[PDB]
C-alpha cells in the first residue's frame, strides 16, 4: 500500500501498547515524527511467534 | 610564467580537494552529519559522527 500527501500522525502509533515490537531501523521512532519523507509504504502479512 | 603559476595552482587545487573531502562518506551511510544527529537516536549518532 502506498500512502502519500498527507500529514503522518504516528502519536497514535507509539502511546499505544498493545504491539510487541517496536524497534525501528535506521530512522529512530524518537525522531520519526517532523521528518518530511516523499513517499511511505506500508506492507502487512501474519507470520509465526 | 611557469614558476609563478604552480605555486598558486597546486594551492588552489589542494583547498579544491579539501572542499570535496567534505562530500565523502568515509565508509559510513551519509557525508553530512546533520542528517545522521536528526535521523538517529544519540547511541546510534555517536558512532556515525566518530
Amino acid at each position: 500500500k502506498r500512502i502519500s500527501n498527507c500529514v503522518a500522525d504516528y502519536s497514535v502509533l507509539y502511546n499505544s501498547a498493545s504491539f510487541s515490537t517496536f524497534k525501528c531501523y535506521g530512522v529512530s521512532p524518537t525522531k520519526l515524527n517532523d521528518l518530511c519523507f516523499t513517499n511511505v509504504y506500508a506492507d502487512s502479512f501474519v507470520i509465526r511467534g | 610564467l611557469g614558476k609563478l603559476q604552480d605555486v598558486v595552482n597546486q594551492n588552489a587545487q589542494a583547498l579544491n580537494t579539501l572542499v570535496k573531502q567534505l562530500s565523502s562518506n568515509f565508509g559510513a551511510i551519509s557525508s553530512v552529519l546533520n542528517d545522521i544527529l536528526s535521523r538517529l537516536d544519540p547511541p546510534e549518532a555517536e558512532v556515525q559522527i566518530d
